[PDB]
């Protein structure tokens, strides 16, 4: 898994491959990386997939609540502390690993959490397998004051860095763009830089091929 | 991590590198070591980033509701709510803390919680895995009631050497300064400490 | 403590043909989650038409095919210059391998060539020396995803006439080098896809009474 | 382990049990019934754990008879196995688990068939013409998987166990002192009192 | 260390050592072995340089290599011994190995070899 | 010792044009004893199937669990559960246990009543949905059933051919694996119709 | 592996499957665990593929050296007594196989010894080894006797096999069928379970559960 | 079997178009201790091929000597020693490798990743590496340790494939590796700021660079970082 | 472990060695003899460990047999014992040690008296009127306590034999198969074919 | 244990406390580490005295025997010999071991050879359990060519710092100036360094 975060002018994008793995086998192709807390605090997860999928689900939920009963948008540092609290009451059981963006009534925010609980602000960050790959183009690319456009490309590079040279990483670029006035923005296979080859030869198999036994109809109705 | 806090003629300074590790990775090479727990009781931190964390958003929590209550809290009260914590659960912790606050009656004071969970109050302590490059030159350096400029001197050279020894701290030096005039946040970059 | 063996990834393949055989490897080499480079050969010619890979701990399988060619050559030298018949590398490469039976080379080899019968022949070994002649025959890392489909497509197994009610079973009809070169691109664009250590590039040696020819295709880099 | 089989014939099940019980250098007793009698038309044969054996089959009667009294009915051998599974599967997860394997056989008086099933430790229940529970397996199954056929008669089954005993007494390393043989069909269940010279 | 070759050509293609060795066997006593149609038997002479011996400890001539085959010889007693009991060894060993006592013609086998062995060695 | 390796078995799932086949094999074993031949691992609640691969008590307990809660589904909901959220209820009942969970492998197949889509999912033991497009494999012989699959499928395959491809898939996977095969069972799924067929295969 | 070697009435019936594996990969469905050591000596493979088939092939060279050295066809027990004393050399040193080695001559007869790489060295009528032994014992004990007629005894052997093919996860493939009796040993064929299973299952009615 | 104590972290190294580059800071860590900072870590053999060690520092200076007897040996009675029968970094390499393989054999290796850097006779450029398990392989950048998962990812933007080395200029090249340097130390806790870099070009031979530094580094951003998620001040 | 027993009676030494060879789940061979004569008046039995068992006994009596044939005597039971002894203390302390147990059954032709000695895997050495090795032990000892005498016949020997086998296939866990009877006497070693049923 | 050997303007100096510990016990606190190997060629020893006693005898005859044959050994040379015997023993040895010579040519010579076996020459060492405190304090203060003043003061700073810190430090400071004059021997007492 190769996943980033990067702010720029005026907010915060961050972008992950497509990658799900057991053992040496790709189990997923094209997951999904990217989750949505609230409508404009995504975030993004690395780690055991069930676990960010959960807890990435269980404060969205909260955060969810919070929101109607206080009448108020969301704020990054909310589902932050939420995250951490309960990734710390685990003592890093919950093995999540996340970068956690968004816009708020404060302005744009980018926060990365670890399994254990700590948590870290930056400009740009990067985690999960991919993350020496991401980080070094981050660190050779990254100035301040980028536009949105620059982030996405910074972002995206970093990723397919990843991609490319960890065997972790690979398949699709995602990403999500938030920016302090406007709706978020998510892109779904924004890159797709994978597509597999058409197949040398069709393997459809002339019918009478297989040898069956025995047949019959299956009852669906009730 | 090299962490140190100093008491000087009008108060006190907390110092700090900005390195955090995972193994021989640098996870966080621009990390605040220096935390605010009340307006004028920060701490440094060392030792488990999630473990130092937590403790210090708890004692924020602590202080705040007994500010609530009971107005402001010493900084000897800070040092307790810290020590409670680590002692109490000192099987389950890896946090060596510093604690430094300015009081008006009792300018400057230092208490340090190292992993056991005791508290020691001194003029000035360091630690982290950097502070054991250093025991000698701070012993040698260090002078009480020195002044500002003195002491930010002191800590800027005496944690300058940690960073240099050791591969757990470097990156930049923190520093927060804490008087009866307030509290300023200091930097200093590598270019001007490394040649020092 | 010190681990005398490593992994380095890639998969191989021996097709045998009625009057060639091939054999193909991915050219990737890889340690852990990273790549060591992107092409570095694995199969080779080893003189008299026979062309070998012994996959796995590259260190080992290095070794291996060295001691082999040097075998070779001194079989030139002791019977002049007398061709070594594949069947005849075959029971050497059991003595390499058994040789170390207490401290095996961590590989999996095939070597291909021509019985002396002109017949396409294709030879498989245990890390420790059991071998057995067959036509077709995958090993390394992906060996567990391309097996099943060689033992389809090119030994119809499970395979049965139309009408005939699974009674009469498929021909065993054989494959032309064309046919052959196009089960061995699709093995490995498939293996390239599920499998992490698997991909880079595609070498193959096809081996005639003429000698020793290669084909190179790309492979996914991700 | 101890031998249990079960095997399925056309109009009843027969369930074999080693005698012998054997503890670490001795074999203290060779005349024991590792069976129970959940209601009239169903039998459970067991293999185990020391304590946990008897504890369960037990706990299992009990239940079962208490359902018979409060319902006055008898359950079908399949409910009666799919509780036995429950109770395993539910132990499997608990502190300390059943370590307990058996086979259930009984007559199911509705349908007007035999039925037998095995269960292991774990919960794991299958329906099968014939099973075992421990080494036995391992030579019985493929005895069977020759000698077998449904339309058997009882007598059939008899000695289509005697095959099984006896190839059990040639191969098998422990002395399990014989079997005891009980029929469930029906009339109910009884022992085939003659079986050490059948 | 000591590896001297005693036993080398000679110009005309003679060991002397080798020759000298039957002239050893030459002046020993008699010994002849005639097989019957049922049988086998051996005859050996006494010597009478010397006669006052205790003949029921004195060393006989014909020895037992196994229940089934028995040896006898002319020429030097103490090299006999060597060749006795390396025999003796032999029989035991095949009878482990191949689980059937020694033939006699591969127990002659054996120790003309250990003869030979001591021609160039 | 390796809970997901005492019975063996496999399950493999396909979508084609306006359809969806799952499929399974029938052994049940313990480590190298062959036990029973009958141990089919696909179930259906209502429209939906479900095929469980991994440890044989397991599969059979969380059949019973997703009969229960599709069947309270339906009385409460009154209408039968479809694909999409029968894979969420799966995958947070599987979460459920997450420090403690059942060792399986479970695989949803089945055509959106409402929207005549095809779907197929597959999760983790922890619950980890991956919702594939085209194909989804689990069991012992995971491995040589991606290798089948990758290679042998193609997109919209009629229901006659599907069949061919699922089963040649299955079939030469469990030859690879001494722990799967004894036999298979396949289903050919439509919006109208469900064909099951049992397959004709080595029994060694 | 499932082998199996009887005496009988005819002579000598020798059986074997052809599976090797790997952990639950199935590794080959061909491999010949049969080694005609000579025109009247035979040697069955179970256990380390390498191990047995390397140090039998060994053991067909020691078996070649005997012959040129004495003139003379090597005994049964003497070729097993070689083997054995090899493997017991190498005791400790994790050898794996569990062997027959199975013969005629005049002088013995049809003979069948047991070797495994425990040092374990048996003369027997019956032996049944690998990790389906157990199951072909089963079937062939049932069925035996001294009075099998070579048809009969070569339909059990097969048979033998086939249940152990069927449940053991570790057995399968196909069948070699040999018979020894003192003209050597008579080869009679691969059958393949793929076909044979239900080949028997219909002519003889016995796999009763499995469905077809 | 051994633990190595002093140690060297990454070597980093591509090819460009007339040859190759190759650097190595000049730090011998003792755990966590930064406590040599004068090894030369880059060795150099004739004066085309030069040969970067990382891992036990101890272990270095025994391979370093094994390559200055390999070439005194090479000289004996040898009038070509200069010419054509002077060492080819080929043969430096395929030697180190035997060793290498050799110990790991006996349980007993050197503890070091080393890459040979240099320019045949033949102009060809030459890069491998080989670790203490007799690992041995080519790229058109190759890296050990941590720049491995750092370096490389870099440098494979410039060197992506065979068909762009004839596209890359000495210039690019080393400033690419310069870069690298940089984030190395960045993120590399075991590294320092000084380095060699030595370049082997077939037109103007070894260049080889001591004393250099990491400079232009990034860090006036880390005054806007306070605090880990709340803290405003 | 297998059944090794030995008995000195008046005028001669009875051997019972069990029949059974069983490997992990099969019982291989029921007819397995687990003896070996070093001499026309001296026979030693063994178990232990797969493959030293054989190994050993055949290694002494290479060399008793050797001793024979050189000194054209047969060595008294007493010295063949002593012999044994020190091959196994030997053994102890090499690399890879005899894992033997064994009894020696000779009849002493000068003395004109039956000798029975016991020797463990360790060279421990002790002559009894008799003895066992294994588990057996645990059941003979106390039982030939109780009806052993010194001056009994051959005859009286077997049935005290008897005696013990019945014990020993009654209380002990495993199917030894039976056993094999030796007797050695002033006339040699002979077995006593007829104990299945004696 | 505390050692160190610094290069000066007349030659160098080698410097140790005095104490040798079985756990927490002061089996020696009287303990002289520094040791002779040639006349102007002495050495500090630290990690185990069994087995730097050991090679230090064996560097002692391997000198003794090479001026026999060909006259005064190098400082380079003798680090060599204990460099040859600490590499290729690794596995059984555990010293820490510092080389110091006095040449006429050379002036004044430093090599230290760590655990692993390597070596190295520098301007100035310092080494021991007592060692890590120190690190700081000594890049601070050290220069190079200074006089024999200012070098024993530099010495004598640095190991009472260590001795300090160290528990495994401690008794007296001795020191051994290596120069074209001869050898002096210098001991320091404990109420003398003590308070510096």
């Amino acid at each position: 898994t190769t996943i980033v975060g990067v702010k720029f002018n005026n907010g915060v994008v961050i972008a992950a491959d497509t990658r799900s793995t057991q053992g040496p086998i790709v189990a997923d192709k094209n997951c999904a990386k990217l989750h949505r807390i609230s409508p404009k605090i995504w975030c993004a997860g690395a780690g055991t997939a069930a676990d960010t999928e959960a807890v990435t689900q269980l404060i969205g939920s909260n955060i969810e609540l919070h929101s109607l009963y206080t009448s108020r948008e969301p704020r990054v540092v909310s589902a932050l502390q939420m995250l951490k609290q309960h990734l710390f009451k685990y003592q890093g059981h919950i093995g999540a690993y996340l970068i956690v963006a968004g816009v708020d009534p404060t302005g744009s925010h980018l926060f990365s959490i670890h399994a254990h609980g700590s948590t870290d602000v930056g400009y740009y960050l990067s985690l999960g397998s991919g993350s020496l790959a991401a980080m070094a183009v981050l660190e050779s690319h990254w100035k301040q004051d980028l536009t949105k456009e620059e982030a996405i490309k910074l972002a995206s590079d970093a990723i397919q860095a990843g991609i490319w040279n960890d065997l972790g990483s690979g398949s699709n670029v995602d990403v999500c763009v938030m920016e302090i006035g406007k709706d978020a923005e998510y892109l779904r296979n924004y890159l797709t830089p994978n597509v597999r080859e058409e197949k040398q030869k069709s393997y459809k198999f002339p019918r009478g091929t297989t040898a069956v036994l025995k047949e019959s109809i299956v009852n669906i109705c009730d | 991590t090299s962490i140190m806090a100093v008491t000087f003629k009008d108060g006190v300074i907390l110092g700090a590198d900005s390195r955090t590790t995972t193994g021989a990775y640098i996870a966080n090479r621009v990390t605040d070591k220096l935390t605010r727990v009340h307006d004028k009781i920060w701490c440094c931190r060392s030792g488990s980033a999630a473990d130092t964390q937590a403790i210090a958003d708890i004692v924020q929590y602590h202080l705040e509701l007994y500010t609530s209550q009971y107005g402001t809290p010493s900084t000897e009260t800070a040092a307790s709510v810290f020590k409670e914590l680590c002692y109490e659960n000192k099987d389950n912790l890896t946090a060596g803390i510093i604690v430094a606050g300015y009081d008006d009656k009792n300018k400057g004071e230092v208490y340090t919680i190292p992993l056991g969970g005791s508290v020691h109050k001194l003029p000035y302590a360091i630690a982290g895995s950097g502070s054991t490059f250093i025991y000698g030159y701070c012993d040698k350096n260090f002078r009480e009631n020195m002044s500002k400029e003195e002491t930010v001197d002191f800590i800027k050279h005496s944690l300058s050497q940690a960073i240099k020894w050791d591969g757990s701290s470097g990156g930049v030096i923190r520093m927060v300064v804490l008087t009866a005039a307030g509290v300023e946040r200091l930097i200093f970059y590598p270019d001007e400490y490394e040649q020092l | 403590q010190f681990n005398p063996y490593g992994d380095n990834g890639g998969t191989i393949l021996g097709i045998a043909g009625e009057d060639f055989a091939v054999l193909a490897g991915d050219t990737r080499n890889i340690t852990d989650y990273s790549i060591n480079s992107r092409y570095e050969p694995k199969v080779f010619d080893c003189g008299d038409n026979i062309v070998m890979s012994a996959n796995g701990f590259a260190a080992d399988g290095d070794a291996l095919v060295k001691r082999f060619k040097n075998s070779v050559k001194w079989y030139h030298f002791d019977h002049n210059d007398k061709k070594l018949s594949i069947n005849s590398a075959a029971r050497n490469i059991q003595h390499l391998l058994y040789g170390k039976r207490f401290f095996p080379y961590y590989v999996h080899t095939i070597i291909a060539g021509l019985d002396e019968d002109g017949k396409g022949a294709v030879y498989s070994f245990d890390p420790v020396g059991s071998y057995e002649r067959e036509q077709c025959r995958a090993g390394g890392a992906a060996a567990s995803l391309i097996m099943p489909f060689l033992d389809n497509q090119v030994n119809f197994k499970n395979q049965y006439e139309p009408g005939t009610n699974g009674k009469v079973k498929k021909p065993l009809k054989y494959l032309s080098v064309e046919e052959v070169i196009k089960l061995v691109r699709d093995s490995f664009t498939s293996a390239t896809e599920r499998h992490i250590q698997v991909g880079d590039g595609l070498e193959i040696l096809i081996v005639t009474k003429d000698g020793v020819r290669k084909e190179f295709y790309e492979l996914k880099r991700d | 382990m101890d031998i249990i089989l079960g095997i399925r014939v056309q109009d009843s099940v027969i369930l074999a049990s080693s005698k012998a019980v054997t503890r670490g250098i001795s074999v203290l007793k060779d005349s024991d019934d590792k069976t129970r009698q959940l209601s009239p038309h169903t039998l459970m044969s067991f293999a185990g754990e020391a304590g946990d054996t008897v504890q369960f089959a037990e706990y299992i009667q009990a239940n079962i008879q208490l359902y018979s009294i409060r319902e006055d009915y008898e359950l079908s051998p399949q409910a009666v196995s799919s509780f036995v599974r429950q109770e395993l599967a539910k132990s499997i997860r608990s502190r300390r688990p059943y370590q307990v394997n058996v086979l259930i056989g009984g007559y199911d008086k509705k349908k007007n068939k035999p039925e037998l099933y095995q269960i292991d430790y774990l919960g794991t229940k299958v329906e099968l013409p014939y099973g075992a529970h421990g080494y036995s397996g391992f030579y019985t199954f493929s005895l069977l998987d020759h000698h077998y056929r449904p339309d058997m008669t009882t007598e059939e089954g008899l000695d289509l166990l005697k095959l099984c005993v006896q190839e059990l007494e040639k191969r098998m390393p422990m002395d399990f002192k014989g079997v005891i043989v009980k029929i469930v069909d029906k009339d109910g269940i009884r022992q085939v009192d003659d079986f050490q010279a059948q | 260390g000591y590896d001297r070759a005693l036993s080398i050509f000679s110009p005309d293609g003679h060991i002397f050592q080798v020759e000298y060795a039957l002239e050893a066997v030459k002046r020993g006593t008699c010994a002849v072995g005639v097989k019957g149609k049922n049988c086998v038997v051996l005859g050996c002479e006494r010597r009478s340089t010397l006669k006052l011996q205790d003949t029921r400890i004195t060393p006989s001539k014909v020895s037992k290599i196994d229940s089934h085959v028995v040896l006898s010889f002319s020429g030097l007693n103490a090299d006999s011994r060597i060749l006795i009991e390396k025999a003796r060894v032999e029989a035991q060993s095949h009878r482990l190995t191949l689980e059937d006592p020694v033939t006699v013609e591969y127990l002659t086998r054996y120790v003309a070899g250990v003869q030979q062995r001591y021609t160039q060695s | 010792s390796d809970p997901s390796s005492i019975n063996g078995g496999i399950v493999v799932a396909m979508t084609g044009k306006d359809c969806v086949a799952i499929a399974c094999d029938l052994r049940l074993g313990s480590q190298s004893l062959g036990v029973s031949n009958k141990f089919e691992k696909i179930f259906h609640y209502g429209h939906v199937f479900l095929g469980i691969t991994g440890l044989a008590t397991d599969v059979t307990t969380l059949n019973e669990m997703f009969r229960y809660k599709t069947n309270l589904y339906k009385l409460k909901e009154e209408r039968a559960i479809e694909p999409e959220t029968f894979t969420q209820l799966v995958s947070s009942s599987l979460y459920e246990r997450r420090f403690g969970p059942y060792f399986v492998g479970p695989v949803v197949a089945g055509i959106n009543s409402k929207s005549g889509k095809p779907f197929i999912a597959g999760f983790d033991l922890i619950g980890c949905i991956d919702e594939a497009k085209d194909f989804i494999v689990s069991g012992t012989a995971s491995d040589q059933l991606f290798g089948m699959c990758e290679s042998l499928y193609e997109p919209n395959l009629e229901p006659e051919d599907l069949f061919e491809t699922i089963s040649q898939a299955l079939l030469n996977a469990a030859d690879r694996d001494a722990l799967s095969g004894w036999g298979a069972v396949v289903y050919i799924i439509k919006k109208d119709e469900v064909v099951k067929r049992y397959l004709k295969m080595r029994q060694d | 592996t499932t082998t199996l070697a009887f005496r009988f009435q005819g002579g000598i019936i020798v059986a074997v499957d052809s599976r090797a594996t790997a952990g639950n990969w199935v590794a080959s469905q061909t491999v010949k665990k049969v080694i005609e050591i000579n025109p009247f000596l035979l040697g069955t493979m179970a256990g380390g593929a390498a191990d047995c088939q390397f140090w039998e092939t060994w053991l067909g060279s020691q078996c070649r050296l005997h012959e040129l050295r004495e003139k003379e066809r090597i005994s049964v027990a003497a070729a097993s007594k070689i083997l054995s004393n090899l493997v017991y050399q190498y005791k400790g040193a994790g050898l794996s196989m569990g062997t027959m080695i199975c013969g005629y001559t005049r002088k013995e007869g049809p003979t069948i010894y047991y070797v495994d790489s425990d040092g374990t060295r048996l003369k027997g009528d019956i032996f049944c080894v690998g990790s389906g032994q157990t199951f072909a014992y089963g079937v062939l004990d049932s069925n035996y006797k001294w009075d099998l007629s070579v048809e009969d005894a070569l339909y059990l052997g097969k048979r033998s096999i086939l249940a152990a093919a069927h449940r053991d996860a570790y057995s399968g493939g196909s069948v070699n069928l040999y018979h020894v009796t003192e003209d050597g040993w008579i080869y009679h064929g691969n059958h393949d379970v793929g076909e044979l299973f239900w080949k028997v299952k219909e002519e003889e009615g016995s796999f009763n559960n499995v469905i077809g | 079997t051994q633990q190595p104590i002093v140690t060297g972290t990454s070597v980093i190294s591509m090819k460009y178009d007339n040859g190759v580059i190759i650097a190595a800071d000049n730090l011998g860590s003792y755990g966590s201790l930064l406590r040599f900072n004068g090894v030369e870590r880059l060795i150099p053999v004739g004066d085309n091929t030069v040969v970067g060690i990382s891992g036990d520092i101890s272990d270095m200076q025994h391979i370093e000597r094994l390559l200055k007897d390999l070439v005194t040996e090479n000289a004996y009675d040898n009038p070509l020693a200069d010419a054509e029968e002077a060492l080819e970094p080929s043969y430096i390499f395929e030697y180190l490798a035997t060793v290498m393989y050799q110990r790991r054999s006996k349980m007993n290796p050197l503890w070091n990743a080393i890459i040979v850097a240099g320019v045949q006779s033949n102009g060809d450029q030459f890069l491998r590496y080989v670790n203490l398990l007799g690992v041995t392989y080519s790229s058109p950048t190759l890296a050990t340790g941590f720049g491995a998962h750092m370096a490389n990812p870099l440098l494979r933007k410039v060197v992506d494939r065979e068909s762009d080395i004839p596209k890359t200029t000495v210039q690019v090249a080393e400033e690419a590796i310069v870069n690298a340097m940089r984030v190395l130390y960045y993120r590399d806790a075991r590294s320092s700021r000084n380095f060699s870099l030595a370049i082997i070009d077939k037109n103007t031979g070894l260049t080889f660079k001591k004393n250099l530094q990491v400079e232009n580094m990034k860090w006036d951003f880390a005054k806007d970082i306070k605090g880990y998620g709340t803290q405003k001040i």
